């Protein structure tokens, strides 16, 4: 079964008995129990963890749950459904984050600006239009069987 | 002709027996790989005939039957059309997949799950065929989502391996962004041409067509690994080897550009549209060529190369030249099917270790595979003149003889140089280095299926480009009149790429222990796009899922507006009405004030 | 009594039955009507489906 | 991709790559020998040996163990545990 | 974050740095000869001040070593194709079936494989025969009111099996 | 079969190839072997099944209906006129949609048979398609979902009153 | 020689350059010893109630049960309507709704006025 | 129609005077016989409906829903054992007769003629579902679930009665033809706005719309499998059926007054597809999926195109089959482990190697795999709403993407990657659950071949 007092009403105050009860309840260090705090967003009294924790926990420890890095008794950070590996991988990046975003935005902006410079300035090999034989190839475009002849010719050059 | 339609429909129906067979068998056949291989070979020999009839005369015909929900002014039947692309692409795909059936007979010798594997692969072939044949556009959409979900299953073949189903999730997501583009295209075609069928679309050419063209662009850049929506491609290389080979040789990789090829009368005009085409393709080609440098996994390199070749085909659609792009599809298909198959031969020869570091020198470790890879990687850029020459070099010279965008030409320039330098670098690091691979060697290729498959595809990729490119009906006017130093430039760029990778190699012979200069890092680390997007776009939507959506808006505010106001109102009004202690003088004073307040204040008798 | 009498019998019973919402009746009727309106010169699908002799516009 | 490993074979391969190492001798190279007492080499080259085993056989061993192998017999025992060496 | 103690130590921290820098030098350096040269150079660089009787200068040089290492790492450090992060990462997990199954078979297939299932049944009787007394007594016997360690003692007493061994012994064979 | 009057076909045109080769002609050998090895048993089986079905005769009649008058000859509420009127109108609506289907099938056949010269000899069929679809757009289009008959007559009256005001202002 | 690796909410801080791992006080040794003791006792309880040959069902972790009960049922208690909660509620609940509402009013008024002019491309627009 | 009503009555004393190991074959066999009996119904043609009395009739909207109900009953009846077979005999008989009376009032409701009779049989549809989910709610808050359930559905559906009596005594009788053939347009006075608001808001409650969708998730996570399938499939598509009928009246003001409900439905469809991407309690993901599909339904109903109504009824029937099937698979997994959570039960590609085929098939129908009916429905609704506005396709496609992702997450979360290897109690798959899957996914593919039946009155 399950004890009624293994649920969790109310935030931190007051500090002796409630923090002692949460240390006995969530199985944590006493002064490492951190409520969020109480801004009234719900959230109960559930702990704050170091929040990344899943490209951490180096995989040679040989714990119990092999694809979750569990150990059956950790207090299990609130946003765990966003933190199973296959969902969000917060690895320590090989460079930065600001350097990443600035260089990516700079490269894509420069390439799109060069695309616009291309779009205003075409190439063409120096050659006039084709010499379509019957009035810019009339009677074989969209229709017009006997409506209007459209006289335009070509001269040998 | 009855022969023509009969042979095409039996090329369809030969890919229907084995699935229902092992769904109806229950007695496990030993010869099931042999059976699937020989029915694909029979499909090939039936498909060779009507294509030769097609080039022999023409006789260009559609079939259409079994109409279901012919509801309003439209109708839709199962219908597919034998013109040129759906006519004579099918033998190339069947031939490639037949060789992959050989290579997957051998490569998957050590799994009892082989039967379900061949069922999935043949089902993927069926759906790719129903994609490439149809003209009823609903059937195209059927083939679209079917090859997407078969790609999902075959990438996520190896269950376990959280990276693999992560990768398959990325692949199916970019397939759904292809889906939103395609259904926007279907929406415009329905609400402005009373159907979604290729023939009436070609019959009436509209003027304003920017919205369906943007839909088709979104569909292609979702489907075929193009920039902004590209990085599902090493993701797609996470899976097994023949899955990857069929997944990015011909099938499922050309389906994005297959649609834009199929709508060439619609993309005749709208120069804004062709500008979008070739600018996007130049962006894809430069980004994947720059990302392809400094990579050490083989399959990621071959995938970046196939993204570069698809970017060349997007540029080829940007110029009004669709048929050279189809030529490139066929040659490219033979080409990288043979390349992936050689790579998987090397990898399973050396205990599935797959990395270029710890692979160094494997020339004369039997040189059938080294010969195979140097044939493939020098067919890359087209050693003049082979099958790879025709597509790539006539595309770049026709782009040079075109009203181009003056930057895409330089993009094809730098991309041809880049594909030269990583081709030469991967040959050097793979084959003719010094042998760095762990001991107790177990190298063996004395193997009938592998020599048959590699033999068959080098014989294919040496002749089929010339054979197909020779007997096409001329569907465009070839240029053929180039200035000087504009036809030489193809061989110029490929030779300078060879020399440039050679001098990088002979500086790699030196010893200095140089340092990362951050362009090294931008080339090697995918530069920044999969890391930034795959670590920012999951975190944002799920930050908004927890705080705003789940815990905040629906649950606690909707429960505090509709129930809780009512429940607190009823509770407080109960505890102020019926919470009256039991005395009599209260009740009679209430009677008296009620009588007075009913008589004189709020009167009832007046 | 769930597959061997329901599933295949229901499959035959709904695979074909008479013309649900008058489909092929409308096919052949439209065939005959367009053949008539070609064989007697009058334009096919006359607009103004109700007779303008039998109509009364209210006035200003 | 399954070549069968055996105890005599893994013993021979580990002793081959120990004998190929420079600053030891092929004379006093025992199976039951210490990396601290009688070979006299330091912890640094001991973990170079650990790196040689990891780079030959194709898998890391953790640093909870790399403190405390210190002899070739327990090396053979530990790759026998990672590989479960019976046919 | 490790099962043995509450920390690694200074020594093993420097040691893991040496292993990582040597592995990154593999991933940086092909051709293996200049690699061997640079590895001996790195060995000499750690030989320069190995014998510091000081400690705070040693850990400050450790931090500056981590700075020059993280500045000079590789984009793809050469992970072996058996390691997590690597190419395999339980590659043949398709057939890593746990062994609490294989008893839920129809007795036709239990007649197909008779001797294996008889020996498996006496394995399970070996498991249950020494499960209660020895294992639970050795667990509730030795430690302090808090356990405060993640090791466990063997069954060195007289006879039977060391405790809590079933899901350690009965694992997949890592290449089926 | 069908009525070729309502499903017209262009007159047939077929040339004869004249080699001028000496390989010669593999596909002719193949199509003769195809006819002899495929077309004969299906012909015999069709002869068998034709005798087995023509041993006794069935018939299906084309259903035909009368003409109950109009909605314009119906009274205020009086459902017993409106019911006949609206079912007559709705059957005209379904047969009119199928007329549009037949015109579009003719347009597809003209697109395929006339080949890559699009605007040759389909322009009369394109002309009658635009004519009939101008009629359909003017008559049945913008009524929505709950059309019964009354919104159709309201559209009719409003359209011809707008055209009457337009020609009165133009005159 | 290196810009000292600025962190982020996505880029994790690796175990090497903390640099808090090198200022080892006795409190950190005490905390690591007690943390190893907690993990030791939890693995002891779990392995003794994990290897029992008579144990048929699942091990029934109170950690997962406690996290689920905290996640779903223990939201609505407890709560108070704060300025931050009410502000974010009326922002992320009503803002996008009223925004999408006004833009579909705009698009519908455009299309209605434009087809009231009659100059739309509905020459054949049957499938409405 | 009384040929269908009266054997549904006479299936009830059957269950009373059968004994132990004798109720079961009688109920299941005879309910399948009634399934054939209503498979005989489908005659409907051309001009109008078909009148089975001066009292009953069938529109072609009502025929596939009625056949779906009489198909869904024996499936449900076999599904609702192994969690009450160890309970008492009299309580089991009471459960079965409760389901039979429930089906009887469902047939009463679908074959309605007058809207007042429809309302009586609407809340008569309500009252057995309450008793089932409260008596076998199987979790600690079945109290609050039933209480929320009944008060939302009644207090939304309460002024609907007043509006229908007002229409009754301002426009004669309430036959659907005499509601038709006589309906006159009603202008934009505010009383018309409140009357339209009353009727449409009562059925908004019953769909649910987005502002009243928390009616649903407690009433499915704390329900037995029979009441959950009843509730989801037959009650939500019954509410859609009711709005599809009564939207014939009051067309000249629904354009002016339909603007907020469409926008609520669209943005709430996006928010609901977002909210079922991250939750635990796997049973509830199907419930929020149902809210997403019904939001798409409500978009399709308030736009008034025949394209829209065809897509709406196809989406109704396909989503009913998908949700009922996927509830049954979630009950199979809860019979396996006593968790109801998502991240606990994992693995299961190795073990039960063909249960995964049914999970894959349901997940791809919820994906709307393209020959299936669900893509037919969603596609025609997207076509009709793009003709409605040239802008709403962003919301439809983003719904498609997020729907793909959460359905795939349901697939590869609980049944992909690694068994937790402390389970060791799950049995290999019974013949019963496999029979239930086979009863679900043969008719869905058989309608995927020939779907001209299930399209609505505007065929
Ligand atoms: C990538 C960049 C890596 C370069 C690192 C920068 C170089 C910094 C150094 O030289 S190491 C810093 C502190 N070095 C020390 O040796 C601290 C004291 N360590 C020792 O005395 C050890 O060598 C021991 C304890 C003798 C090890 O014994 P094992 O061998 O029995």
């Amino acid at each position: 079964s399950h004890i009624t007092k293994d649920m969790l009403p109310g935030p931190y105050p007051k500090t002796p008995e409630e923090r002692a009860a949460a240390a006995k309840k969530y199985n944590m260090r006493v002064e490492d129990y951190e409520p969020y705090p109480d801004d009234g967003m719900g959230y109960g009294d559930y702990p704050k963890l170091p929040d990344r924790s899943q490209q951490e926990r180096d995989p040679w420890y040989d714990w119990d749950h092999p694809d979750l890095r569990l150990n059956w008794g950790e207090p299990m950070h609130w946003d765990l459904d966003m933190y199973i590996r296959n969902r969000v991988d917060t690895s320590p990046t090989p460079v930065n984050w600001n350097l990443m975003c600035k260089h990516l935005f700079g490269f894509v902006a420069f390439m799109l600006f060069m695309f616009w410079v291309g779009e205003t300035y075409p190439t063409y090999q120096p050659v006039g239009p084709k010499q379509y034989p019957y009035n810019n190839l009339y009677l074989e475009r969209g229709g017009d069987p006997n409506k209007e002849p459209e006289p335009v010719v070509h001269y040998e050059i | 002709m009855n022969l023509f339609s009969s042979l095409t429909l039996v090329t369809l129906i030969l890919l229907t027996m084995p699935i229902a067979a092992i769904n109806f068998n229950t007695h496990k056949f030993t010869n099931y790989p042999l059976y699937v291989k020989t029915t694909i070979s029979c499909a090939f020999i039936t498909s060779m005939i009507p294509t030769m009839m097609f080039i022999h005369t023409g006789q260009e015909m559609i079939i259409s039957n079994w109409h279901w929900l012919t509801i309003q002014t439209l109708k839709l039947s199962l219908s597919f059309k034998m013109d040129f692309f759906s006519m004579m692409f099918v033998p190339v795909a069947l031939f490639v997949t037949w060789s992959i059936m050989e290579f997957s007979m051998w490569y998957m010798h050590s799994d009892p799950n082989i039967n379900q594997f061949f069922k999935y692969l043949l089902l993927f072939l069926i759906t790719m065929l129903i994609l490439v044949t149809a003209n009823n556009l609903f059937q195209l959409f059927i083939g679209w989502e079917g090859v997407g979900i078969m790609s999902f299953l075959l990438i996520g073949w190896w269950y376990g391996r959280t990276d693999a189903n992560t990768a398959a999730l990325q692949a199916i997501l970019y397939n759904r962004i292809g889906d939103i583009g395609f259904i926007l295209a279907m929406a415009w075609f329905l609400i402005n041409l009373n159907t979604w069928d290729l023939q009436q679309i070609f019959m009436l050419n509209p003027n304003d067509s920017n919205l369906p063209l943007m839909g088709l662009i979104l569909a292609a850049t979702g489907k075929s690994a193009q920039f902004g929506l590209h990085p599902w491609l090493p993701s797609a290389m996470e899976g097994p080897t023949p899955v990857s080979a069929l997944l990015h040789s011909s099938t499922m990789v050309v389906a994005g550009i297959f649609l834009l090829i199929r709508f060439y009368p619609l993309t005749e005009n709208n120069k804004f549209g062709q500008s979008i085409m070739l600018c996007l393709g130049a962006m894809t080609t430069l980004f994947t060529a720059m990302c392809a440098l400094t990579q050490n996994d083989i399959k990621k390199i071959i995938a970046f190369s196939t993204s570069s070749q698809l970017g060349l085909m997007m540029v080829t659609i940007g110029i009004n030249q669709p048929h050279l792009a189809f030529l490139h599809i066929c040659t490219h298909a033979f080409f990288k099917a043979m390349l992936f198959m050689c790579s998987g031969s090397i990898i399973h020869s050396l205990n599935d270790e797959q990395d270029i570091r710890k692979m160094g020198g494997l020339f004369k470790a039997m040189p059938f595979t080294t010969t195979a890879l140097i044939i493939g990687s020098l067919a890359l850029t087209g050693m003049p003149f082979l099958t790879g020459f025709y597509s790539k070099d006539l595309i770049i010279e026709s782009a040079n003889t075109s009203y181009t965008n003056a930057w895409a030409l330089l993009m094809t320039l730098v991309a041809t140089s880049f594909t030269a330098i990583y081709s030469t670098r991967i040959i050097f690091f793979a084959l003719l280095g010094q042998p760095r691979f762990p001991t107790l060697i177990n190298i063996n290729e004395n193997n009938p299926f592998l020599i048959n498959s590699i033999k068959r595809l080098l014989i294919g990729s040496l002749f089929a480009g010339f054979i197909i490119s020779n007997n096409i009906p001329p569907m465009t006017i070839p240029q053929m009149t180039m200035p000087h130093y504009l036809k030489m430039t193809a061989l110029t760029v490929t030779i300078l790429g060879f020399i440039l990778a050679l001098e990088i190699s002979n500086t790699t012979h030196y010893l200095k222990f140089n340092y990362p200069s951050n362009t090294f890092k931008f080339s090697n680390l995918l530069g920044y796009y999969p890391t930034i997007m795959h670590r920012l776009t999951p975190y944002m939507n799920l930050t908004m899922s927890q705080k705003s959506a789940s815990s905040l808006l629906d649950l606690i505010w909707l429960e505090t507006i509709l129930p809780k106001t009512i429940s607190l109102a009823q509770m407080k009004m109960s505890t102020t009405i019926t919470s009256q202690k039991g005395l009599i003088k209260l009740y009679f004073l209430s009677f008296l004030i009620t009588i007075l307040i009913s008589t004189t204040l709020l009167n009832f008798h007046e | 009594f769930g597959f061997s009498i329901v599933l295949v019998l229901g499959s035959t019973f709904v695979a074909y039955l008479p013309d649900y919402r008058m489909q092929e009746w409308a096919r052949r009727e439209a065939e005959r009507l367009v053949k008539y309106r070609e064989a007697h010169g009058l334009p096919l699908m006359e607009s103004n489906c109700f007779d303008p002799s039998k109509i009364q516009l209210p006035e200003d | 991709d399954a070549p069968p490993l055996t105890l005599e074979g893994i013993k021979d391969r580990v002793l081959y790559v120990l004998k190929l190492y420079d600053k030891i001798d092929p004379e006093k190279l025992s199976v039951n020998s210490h990396f601290m007492k009688d070979l006299g080499l330091d912890s640094l080259d001991q973990v170079e040996i650990i790196m040689a085993m990891e780079d030959e056989f194709g898998f890391e061993i953790p640093d909870i163990d790399a403190e405390k192998l210190m002899c070739p017999q327990e090396i053979v025992d530990y790759i026998a545990d990672k590989k479960d060496v019976y046919e | 974050f490790l099962p043995s103690a509450a920390y690694l130590t200074h020594q093993q921290k420097v040691l893991q740095l040496y292993k990582r820098a040597l592995r990154h030098l593999e991933s940086r350096c092909v051709h293996r000869d200049k690699y061997r040269y640079f590895a001996c150079l790195l060995r000499a660089r750690f030989d320069e001040h190995k014998n510091e009787k000081d400690m705070v200068k040693a850990t400050q040089l450790l931090r500056e070593a981590e700075k020059e290492f993280w500045h000079g790492q590789h984009p793809q450090p050469y992970i072996f194709p058996e390691s997590p992060g690597g190419t395999s990462y339980e590659r043949y997990e398709c057939y890593k079936v746990p062994e609490w199954c294989l008893d839920d078979w129809h007795p036709s297939e239990k007649a197909m494989y008779p001797d294996y299932f008889a020996k498996r049944e006496q394995w399970k009787k070996l498991r249950r025969e020494s499960w209660e007394r020895e294992v639970k007594q050795l667990q509730e016997e030795t430690p302090v009111g808090g356990p405060r360690t993640e090791a466990l003692p063997p069954a060195r007493k007289q006879g039977d099996l060391p405790p809590l061994w079933w899901h350690i012994v009965t694992r997949p064979r890592e290449r089926p | 079969s069908w009525d070729k009057d309502v499903y017209p076909e262009p007159p047939r045109r077929t040339p004869a190839p004249s080699p001028q080769t000496s390989l010669p002609n593999p596909i002719t050998y193949l199509t003769k072997a195809f006819d002899l090895l495929v077309d004969r048993p299906v012909t015999l089986v069709r002869e068998f099944i034709e005798r087995q079905h023509a041993k006794n005769k069935y018939y299906y009649y084309h259903r035909e209906f009368r003409r109950v008058p109009d909605i314009t000859e119906c009274h205020e509420k009086d459902v017993l006129c409106m019911f006949e009127a609206e079912m007559q109108w709705k059957r005209d609506y379904k047969v009119d949609q199928e007329i549009v289907n037949i015109i579009q099938e003719r347009l597809k056949a003209c697109q395929q048979r006339e080949g890559e010269s699009h605007r040759q000899n389909c322009a009369k069929e394109l002309q009658q398609f635009t004519q009939v679809v101008k009629a359909y757009q003017d008559r049945y289009h913008d009524l929505g979902a709950h059309y019964s008959a009354r919104k159709c007559l309201a559209k009719q009256k409003q359209r011809m009153l707008a055209e009457r005001k337009a020609t009165k202002e133009a005159a | 020689s290196f810009p000292k690796y600025e962190p982020s909410r996505l880029a994790s801080l690796p175990t090497t350059l903390d640099p808090a791992e090198y200022d080892i006080s006795s409190e950190t040794r005490k905390a690591q010893a007690e943390r190893l003791a907690i993990r030791s006792r939890l693995k002891r309880e779990y392995q003794l109630q994990y290897n029992d040959p008579s144990r048929r069902g699942v091990v029934e972790d109170p950690a997962l049960i406690r996290w689920t009960c905290a996640r779903s049922a223990n939201v609505y208690p407890n709560f108070r309507p704060n300025t931050k909660t009410s502000l974010l509620g009326a922002l992320f609940g009503i803002g996008p709704l009223i925004f999408w509402y006004y833009v579909f009013k705009t698009d519908r008024d455009r299309k209605e006025k434009l087809i009231q002019e009659g100059k739309l491309d509905r020459t054949f627009n049957i499938s409405y | 129609m009384l040929k269908y009503i009266i054997p549904t009555m006479m299936l009830m004393p059957l269950t009373w005077l059968s004994k132990n190991s004798m109720i079961w074959i009688n109920t299941t066999l005879h309910s399948l016989l009634i399934s054939l009996t209503s498979l005989l119904l489908l005659n409907q043609f051309g001009d109008n409906s078909l009148n089975f009395s001066l009292t009953f009739f069938s529109d072609s909207l009502s025929t596939p829903l009625l056949i779906l109900t009489m198909w869904l009953l024996p499936l449900m009846l076999m599904a609702s054992q192994h969690h009450l077979s160890k309970e008492n005999l009299a309580r089991k008989k009471l459960f079965i007769s409760m389901l039979i009376l429930l089906q009887l009032f469902l047939i009463m409701t679908f074959t309605a003629t007058e809207l007042i009779f429809f309302y009586i049989m609407f809340e008569a549809t309500l009252v057995p579902t309450l008793i089932i989910i409260t008596r076998w709610g199987n979790q600690t808050e079945r109290l609050n679930a039933g209480l929320y359930f009944l008060f939302y559905t009644l207090a939304g559906s309460l002024p609907l009665l007043v509006a229908l009596i007002y229409i009754q005594n301002t426009m004669g009788s309430l036959n659907f033809l005499i509601l038709q053939y006589w309906v006159q347009p009603m202008p934009n006075s505010w009383s018309n706005t409140f009357m339209w608001l009353a009727c449409m808001m009562a059925f908004m409650v019953k769909m649910p719309l987005y502002g009243l969708h928390l009616w649903l998730p407690k009433a499915h996570v704390e329900a037995p499998i029979a009441g959950s399938m009843v509730l989801a499939a037959i009650l939500l598509k019954l509410g859609g059926y009711g709005m599809m009928r009564i939207t014939l009246l009051l067309n000249p003001i629904t354009d002016f007054m339909a603007y907020p409900f469409i926008m609520l439905s669209l943005w709430g469809m996006i928010m609901t597809s977002s909210i079922c991407l991250r939750q635990t309690d796997l049973k509830s993901l199907i419930a929020y999926s149902s809210v997403s599909h019904m939001a798409l339904v409500i978009v399709a109903i308030l736009i008034q195109t025949p394209w829209s109504y065809m897509g709406a009824t196809a989406l109704m029937i396909a989503h009913g089959l998908t949700s009922s099937m996927l509830f049954c698979l979630a009950n199979s997994n809860y019979e396996r482990v006593h968790s109801r959570t998502m991240i606990l039960a994992r693995g299961l590609q190795t073990l039960l190697p063909l249960m995964a085929a049914w999970w894959l098939l349901a997940s791809l129908t919820n994906l709307a795999l393209p020959p299936s009916i669900n893509l037919i429905g969603e596609l025609f609704v997207v076509m009709s709403t793009f003709s409605w506005s040239n802008i709403t396709i962003i919301l439809m496609g983003l719904n498609m993407v997020i729907t793909a992702l959460y359905s795939l997450y349901m697939l590869i979360t609980t049944q992909r990657g690694k068994h937790t290897h402390h389970i060791n109690n799950i049995l290999p798959s019974f013949t019963r659950e496999n029979a239930l899957m086979s009863l679900h996914m043969l008719p869905l593919l058989l309608l995927s071949l020939n779907p001209k039946i299930i399209l609505g009155p505007l065929y």
